[PDB]
């Protein structure tokens, strides 16, 4: 419960599924690139990090930053990954 | 589209 927080989450993806829907992107007026979580899944990879809510921002993945990426570029940052996606996750809640 | 479960 802290602005400024960062949260490196490694997970493995259960079958095509970190376990979020994503939402935002740079096509939507955020921080010019992120992706954020719209809902979780109740018990897939990403629900089982759990540091996530509906609100929080993905600007990185694997090490590779959500640069230019929107909707489907963003799925694509996720999905088409090595297995690994190291999630870097930034706080939904403002200061 | 929106909300795609990855």
């Amino acid at each position: 419960m802290k602005p400024g927080d960062t949260f490196e989450v490694e997970l493995a993806k259960t079958d095509g599924s970190l376990g979020i829907s994503v939402t935002g992107g740079v096509n939507t007026s955020v921080r010019h690139g992120g992706i954020y979580v719209k809902a979780i899944i109740p018990k897939g990879a990403a629900e089982s990090d759990g540091r996530i809510h509906k609100g929080d921002r993905v600007l990185a993945v694997n090490g590779v930053s959500l640069e230019g990426a929107t909707h489907k570029q963003a799925v694509e940052t996720l999905r088409n990954t090595g297995q690994v996606v190291h999630l870097l996750l930034e706080k939904g809640q403002v200061p | 589209y929106l909300v795609t479960s990855v």
